Formats: structure tokens, sequence, C-alpha cells
């Protein structure tokens, strides 16, 4: 009972540091994806992306989620850096044709049923 | 066994399954957990996640098994069970004429270590069990989606994924590429309650709760 | 050669000029000895974009162990005197 | 008169481009095979004029024989744009007009019509060789009706 | 003159087909139209890359034989000379030596392409 088999981070600290590395991956890597892939695009909002999906998990606890976080994370990246992915793929972490969609309980009263 | 539309019986490889059955657990008491023969003779050897390595090796390599051949490898996604996943390895013997199915199990975050030291057929198996059920394989030599879409979030074949997903693609011709969105289906998928209210098999009656 | 060497007062101007195209961090309040974190408000990732920018401008590559403890300008500066062997 | 010459002039071309159909050499699954009996010496496609050329810069016609999935959506529309106009779209059997089958699949696209358009839609899963013909005789009929020129001349 | 003459129509029907092929048509040009063919995806790198001749030292034993053809291809003309015996050993020890250059080539597997 709670003892369980790690996948590549014994603790969080540990799990932190792959991180960090993943982050400075991505990092250098903007600039040569908004280069090859001739997005219309800049460097800024392309590293402002990647921190924004960063923080998306900076509530992480548990360094086997870490670890899986990570490894999905370098599947990004490599599919990136080969350009397997294409134009329609990078962009698709920018949502450019969805209508922005109402927030406040008012403007979702108005539209629909939803919550 | 003059019944026309019954199935008859093979007796003999029934009971050379269950002996060669023993002989493993015998041999790998470490690992084995439980074996079984079914009434149409397959045989099934299940292990602990531990074993997948030497289980198959001696499966593989002893003179009295030689499995050569990795029929398949698959997942099977149980949510009620505590680890949800469950490793099936499809193995073929051509010196024995005779095939053996091992079975493991492991959840969300548990890895399992690649058998593609032990068979190279494993490569292609374990990177479709990762994309479709997110199951990671240690140690293996590259691991990634092999039939997903590239970017595509979640694992289809788990059970608590929707059949339609959650985003689906059209040309938008605003910025001339592919889009994609949220799913909307002009027709919804039309849910079908086919079960019987009677119990069809008493052989497999479970014990009441 | 003929090139001038590295001094602690060239390493440090060149430090404190990377830390001022950072944009978030205010030119009018950078000291050479501030935390990043208390001090200048950034957080664990602007950390790391900063010491990317170091590898940038002095052209070597800091590891994550050793780049998890520069905290302040003033750290960075003995760090890359220390590996650059620039005791002056 | 005016209105006459020009309308000779579009019986030409609409003539010339409804019997040097070149579709390109672009098949996706199972209706591809009924593609392939429709070149086949029974039916002999080629007969009509219907040539397969493989680069999409020398195609005239793209037919979606087959499933299109979301993988595969980026690359259709790619070579359909790589298609020099005039450029028509055939859409071949139920996976390529609606989804088909795997209508609610979660790597399925819904229709080709969702990534290009389409002038022609066969029916079947898959249509017979002789059905995909119909659609292929049925779009140059479509083209021998086109009014390019007369449309020009009183604009 | 007629050469001349020959040579400026064939060239002039070549250009006047070429000019008519891009003023005749209707054109809709835009940016996913004209972008290289690589099957459909985006291509991974340029094609102006570095492109390995396997089969260079044939490409430069080329160069050597074709010089040989300009040494052969008076023959027609040398045996109408009344130096028979001269001319026809100098033909065949000609011809002969460039039969050694391909033995030795070939025996030396210099004829096989690079792996
Ligand atoms: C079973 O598993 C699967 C596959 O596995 C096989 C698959 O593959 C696929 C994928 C499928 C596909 C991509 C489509 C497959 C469909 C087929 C029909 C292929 C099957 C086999 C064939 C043999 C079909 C056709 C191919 C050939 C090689 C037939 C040869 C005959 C021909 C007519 C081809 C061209 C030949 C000639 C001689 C030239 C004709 C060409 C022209 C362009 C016409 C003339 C040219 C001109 C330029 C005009 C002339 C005049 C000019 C230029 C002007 C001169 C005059 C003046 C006045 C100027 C799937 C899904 C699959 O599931
Ligand atoms: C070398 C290049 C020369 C370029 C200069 C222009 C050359 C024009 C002469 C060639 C004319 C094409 C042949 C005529 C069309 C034909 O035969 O099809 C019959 C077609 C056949 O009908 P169909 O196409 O419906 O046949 C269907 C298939 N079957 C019959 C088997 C079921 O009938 C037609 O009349 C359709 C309209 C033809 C329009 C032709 C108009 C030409 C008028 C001249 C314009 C000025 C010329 C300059
Ligand atoms: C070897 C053979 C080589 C020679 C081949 C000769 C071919 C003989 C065909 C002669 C007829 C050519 C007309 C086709 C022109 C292309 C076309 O359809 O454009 C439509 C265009 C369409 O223009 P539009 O105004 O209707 O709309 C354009 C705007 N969008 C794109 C939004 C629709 O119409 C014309 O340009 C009028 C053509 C005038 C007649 C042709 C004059 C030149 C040739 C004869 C002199
Ligand atoms: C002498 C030069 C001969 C080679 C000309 C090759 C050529 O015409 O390619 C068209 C090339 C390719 O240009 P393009 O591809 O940008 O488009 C051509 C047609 N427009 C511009 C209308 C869209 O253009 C030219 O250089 C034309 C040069 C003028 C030729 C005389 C035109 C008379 C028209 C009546
Ligand atoms: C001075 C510029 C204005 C002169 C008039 C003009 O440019 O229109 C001619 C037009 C205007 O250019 P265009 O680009 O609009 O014409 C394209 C061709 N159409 C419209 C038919 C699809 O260009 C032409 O010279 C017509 C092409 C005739 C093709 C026959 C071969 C010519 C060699
Ligand atoms: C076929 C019908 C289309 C018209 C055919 C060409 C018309 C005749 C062109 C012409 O002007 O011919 C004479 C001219 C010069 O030729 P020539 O006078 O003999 O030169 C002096 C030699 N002492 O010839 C020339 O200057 C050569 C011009 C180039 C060739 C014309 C284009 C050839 C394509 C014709 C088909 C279109
Ligand atoms: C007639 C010439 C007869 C010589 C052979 C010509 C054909 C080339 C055969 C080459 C392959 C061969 O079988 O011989 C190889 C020869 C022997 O060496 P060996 O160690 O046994 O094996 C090769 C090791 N690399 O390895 C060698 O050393 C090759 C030596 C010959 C190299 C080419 C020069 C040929 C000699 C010139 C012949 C023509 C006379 C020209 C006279 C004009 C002088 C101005
Ligand atoms: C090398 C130099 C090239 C010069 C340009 C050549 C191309 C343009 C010529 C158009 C002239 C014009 O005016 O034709 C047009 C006129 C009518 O004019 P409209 O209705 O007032 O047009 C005003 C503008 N609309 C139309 C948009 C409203 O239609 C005709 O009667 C004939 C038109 C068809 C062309 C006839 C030629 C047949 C050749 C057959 C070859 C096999
Ligand atoms: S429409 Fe039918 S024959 Fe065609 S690809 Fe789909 S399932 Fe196969």
């Amino acid at each position: 009972s709670t003892s369980v088999k790690p996948i590549f981070s014994r603790d969080m600290n540990e799990a932190k540091r792959r991180v960090r590395e993943l982050y400075r991956a991505w990092y250098r890597e903007v600039p040569n994806t908004v280069h090859l892939f001739q997005l219309d695009i800049s460097v800024k909002q392309g590293r402002d992306k990647v921190r924004e999906m960063f923080k998306k998990n900076a509530h992480i606890t548990d360094p086997r989620v870490v670890d899986l976080l990570v490894i999905k994370g370098k599947m990004e990246l490599e599919e990136t850096i080969k350009v397997w992915k294409q134009r329609t793929h990078v962009m698709r972490f920018f949502h450019e044709t969805e209508a922005p969609r109402p927030k406040d309980f008012l403007s979702k009263f108005y539209v629909g049923h939803d919550p | 066994d003059t019944r026309p539309t019954v199935r008859p019986r093979n007796d003999v490889a029934h009971k050379q399954l269950s002996a060669f059955g023993e002989y493993v657990a015998e041999i790998l008491p470490k690992y084995v957990q439980q074996v079984q023969v079914s009434c149409f003779n397959e045989l099934e050897i299940c292990i602990h996640p531990d074993g997948v390595i030497p289980v198959l090796t001696f499966l593989r390599d002893h003179s009295n098994a030689q499995f050569k051949s990795l029929a398949d490898l698959t997942a099977v996604d149980i949510p009620t069970r505590q680890n949800r996943f469950e490793i099936v390895y499809n193995l073929l013997s051509l010196r024995f004429n005779s095939r053996i199915r091992v079975k493991t199990y492991t959840d969300e975050l548990t890895p399992i270590e690649s058998s593609v030291p032990v068979y190279k057929a494993a490569n292609w198996y374990e990177r479709e069990i990762w994309d479709m059920f997110g199951v990671f394989f240690a140690n293996h030599p590259d691991l990634r989606r092999i039939l997903t879409d590239y970017g595509f979030e979640g694992h289809p074949f788990r059970k608590d994924f929707p059949l339609s997903g959650y985003v689906e693609l059209r040309y938008d011709d605003e910025v001339k590429r592919v889009v994609a969105e949220p799913v909307e289906l002009a027709q919804e998928f039309r849910k079908f309650d086919l079960n019987s209210p009677w119990e069809a098999f008493p052989a497999y009656r479970q014990p009441p709760e | 050669s003929d090139a001038p060497p590295l001094t602690l007062e060239g390493i440090k101007d060149r430090v404190l000029y990377v830390l001022k195209l950072y944009d978030k961090i205010d030119p009018e309040k950078l000291s050479v000895n501030s935390h990043f974190m208390k001090d200048l408000g950034l957080d664990s990732l602007d950390q790391v974009e900063i010491i990317m920018a170091m590898e940038d401008e002095f052209g070597f590559e800091i590891p994550d162990i050793d780049a998890e403890k520069l905290m302040c300008p003033q750290e960075i500066v003995d760090y890359i005197a220390d590996k650059k062997d620039v005791y002056e | 008169r005016g209105e006459y010459v020009v309308a000779k002039l579009d019986d030409l071309i609409n003539w010339a481009r409804r019997s040097s159909l070149w579709p390109m050499t672009f098949g996706l699954a199972c209706c591809a095979v009924e593609m392939m009996h429709m070149a086949a010496p029974r039916y002999d496609m080629d007969r009509f004029g219907v040539v397969f050329r493989a680069s999409p810069r020398q195609s005239d016609v793209m037919i979606v024989a087959g499933t299109l999935t979301n993988k595969m959506a980026p690359a259709l529309r790619k070579v359909y744009d790589q298609m020099p106009e005039p450029r028509y779209v055939v859409s071949m059997g139920s996976c390529a007009n609606g989804g088909g089958y795997y209508h609610y699949s979660y790597s399925v696209v819904r229709g080709c019509d969702r990534i290009v358009p389409v002038d022609i839609y066969v029916p079947g899963c898959p249509p017979t060789a002789e059905a995909l013909l119909y659609g292929i005789l049925q779009l140059q009929k479509k083209i021998k009706r086109e009014k390019r020129l007369r449309i020009w001349y009183r604009r | 003159m007629n050469l001349m003459l020959a040579l400026l129509t064939n060239f002039t029907l070549a250009t006047l087909l070429v000019i008519i092929a891009f003023w005749l048509p209707q054109l809709n040009v835009y940016s996913e139209k004209t972008s290289p063919y690589e099957c459909g995806f985006d291509p991974m790198g340029s094609a102006r890359l570095p492109f390995s001749m396997k089969f260079f030292l044939v490409a430069i034993t080329f160069l050597l034989f074709d010089l040989e053809i300009a040494l052969l291809l008076p023959l027609p003309w040398a045996s109408q000379t009344a130096n028979l015996n001269t001319m026809l050993t100098m033909a065949l020890f000609l011809i002969i030596l460039l039969a050694v250059s391909l033995a030795y080539e070939w025996t030396q597997k210099g004829l096989e392409w690079t792996e």
C-alpha cells in the first residue's frame, strides 16, 4: 500500500529536473518551429504558448504523473523537430477558428443550458 | 461427438495443455499466479508484471517450449479492476504445433518492461498499446504514437474514451488550413440497450453479492 | 593572443546587460545582488530562461544541477568566473 | 454575333476538358480496388480519355476513393490545392461521402466534403466499377453544360 | 543562313507555345497551390541540401572515356591513308589501352557503387 513502481523519477525534486530540461528544449525549439513551418506568429507568441502549457499542470505533486507528462511532452517535441507535424498540427494550440465562448454566468445563461 | 450442431471436444489436447500448464508453473513459481485451460483448449498463464521477461524468455528458449513466434500482443481495459489494463501475449510454437497465452496487468502509471529484447515483433505492438491505451513500456527502443493523429490527445481504446472523441476536423477558408474544433454530430449516435433481463448461461453464474 | 581577456568587471557588465534585455525585469530595479525570486518577482521558469540567455551570451552549457542554484546576478558572475578560471 | 461565337468557343473548351479527364493516382481504401477494375479491360476507362497520372500538377480530377481519416485530411487538402484549375472532385463510396461504416469514429472525417468541394457523389460500399464509371460520365455531362465564356461575355 | 533560320524557327515556335500557356488560361494563384510537392506532407528540409553521388568514381571515368570518342571518331578518315600498317597498329593500340583501363577499374571494384 502506497509503495509503487516508479517510471523515471523517484521524487518530485528529481522529477522537476526533467520538467526544466524539457522546458529548455521547447524554449530553444520555438524559433526553429516558427521558421520551418512558416508560421505567421512571433517567437514570443510561441514561447508564451509553451509557458501556458507548462503552467497548466503546475499543481501536480505525483512524480509518476509528472514523468508521463514529460514523456508526452518529449513525444510532442520529437514530432515537431522532425516535421512529422504539419502547419495544421502546430496551430491547433492556438484555436484560431474557435469563437470565444462565454465565461460569466449571465453570458452562459443567454446562449444555452450548459453550466 | 455425434451431434451435428455441437462442437466436438478434443480431450487429448486438453490433458496435454493442462499438463504443460503445471510444468510452467513449477518452473516459474516466482511469477505464475494462475493457470487455466478453456473448454476449447487454449492455455492461459497469468503472471505477475515483474515476470514478463523471465516468463517469455523461458517460453521462447526452453527446449520443451520453443515458442519462437509472437502471434499478437494486445491490451484489454477493465475499469472495475484496480489494475484496469490486461496485457495479453499470444505465442506460437512451430516445433510443438501449440499455442499459449500469457497475461499480466498494470494501471495508468505503472510501467511494464518492454519485450523487444525477447521478441522483435513486440516493437510495434507495444507502440500500439501505448498509443491506444496509455500503458508505458520501459526501455522501449522508441515509444510514440503509431495509429493516432499527430498531437492527438487521449487514448481511444480506453472504455471511458467516447466513441466519437472530443475533436473533429474540417477545412477553414479564413486560415487556409485544416482546423480542429469540438465535436458536434448532425445525428447523435443512438445508444441501444440490447441486454436481455434473463440470464443466458447458468454455468457462468457468479455467486450472489 | 591579442583579444582582451575576461575580467570580473567584464563578466558583471555582460550579466547585468542580459538581465536588462529580459522583459519581465524592471531596468531601474535590478541590483547586482537582488534575488530573482524574492526581489524581481520572477518564477521558476523565468529563472530558466535567464540561464539560457547566459549560455547564449557566454557560449557554454550550464547543467540543471548547477543552474538551480544561480538565484541572483552575483551568483551567476561567480559561476561564470569559476568555470572560466577568471581569477582576476 | 458575339454571343454565337462565345457559345461555340465554350462548346470547344468544354469538349476538350471532358474528353481528356486525367484523374490523380489517389486511392485510400477498398473503394480504390473498384477503381482499379474501372481501369481493367472490361470497362477500360482509358477509352473514354480518362488516364491516371500520379502528379497532382498534371491531374484534372480527384477521386476520393476510400475512407478519409483525420491524419490523412491535411494531405488530401494539400494535393487538392496543388491541382491546377479547372479541377473537379469526385467522391466515391460511403466513407468518402459521409463517413459510411465509420461515421461515428474518433478518427474519421464525416465526409470528404468537409475538406474539399465535391462535384459528384458516387454511392455504394463500394460502388461497382460500372457505378463509378456512371459518375465519371455524369461529371462529363456537368462539364458539357458549363457557361464560363457566356457568363464572361455579359459581365 | 538556312541552319540559323531553322534554329530560330524551332526555338521561336517553342517560345510562342510557352507564352500562350501562361497568358491564355485563367489563373487562380495562392500560397498552398505553389508549395513544393512531397506526396501531400510538407517537405522535411530543403531540396538544395547535398545529395550524395554513389557513382562518383564512374562519373570521373566517364570524363576520361568520353575523350576516347574524340580520338576514335577520326578513324574512318584515318583508314584512307597510305600508311595502313602504322594506322591500324595505333588504332588497335589506342582501343586496347582504352580496354585495359576498363579492365583495371572493373577488377579493382571501381565500377561498384559505394554503399
Ligand atoms: C490493393 O491495395 C491497394 C493498392 O495496391 C495496388 C493501391 O495502390 C492503393 C492506392 C490506389 C491508387 C493510388 C489508384 C490505383 C488505380 C489504378 C487504375 C492503378 C491500377 C493499374 C494500372 C495499370 C492503371 C493505369 C496505369 C498504367 C501504367 C496503364 C498504361 C496505359 C496508359 C494509357 C498510361 C499512360 C500511357 C501512355 C502511352 C501516355 C498517355 C498519357 C497522356 C498524358 C496522354 C497524351 C499526352 C499529351 C501530353 C497530349 C498529346 C498531344 C500534345 C502534347 C500536343 C501535340 C499536338 C500539337 C498540335 C501541339 C490502394 C488504396 C490499395 O488498397
Ligand atoms: C497578342 C495580343 C493579344 C490581344 C488580346 C487577345 C485576347 C482578348 C481578345 C478579346 C477581344 C474582344 O473584345 O472580344 C470580346 C467581344 C465582345 O466585347 P464586349 O462584350 O464589349 O467585351 C467587354 C467585356 N465583357 C465581355 C466582360 C463585358 O466578343 C467577341 O465578339 C468575341 C469574343 C471571343 C474571342 C473571339 C476570337 C476567336 C478566336 C478563335 C481561336 C481558335
Ligand atoms: S465506402 Fe465501403 S468499400 Fe469504400 S472504403 Fe468505405 S468501407 Fe471500403
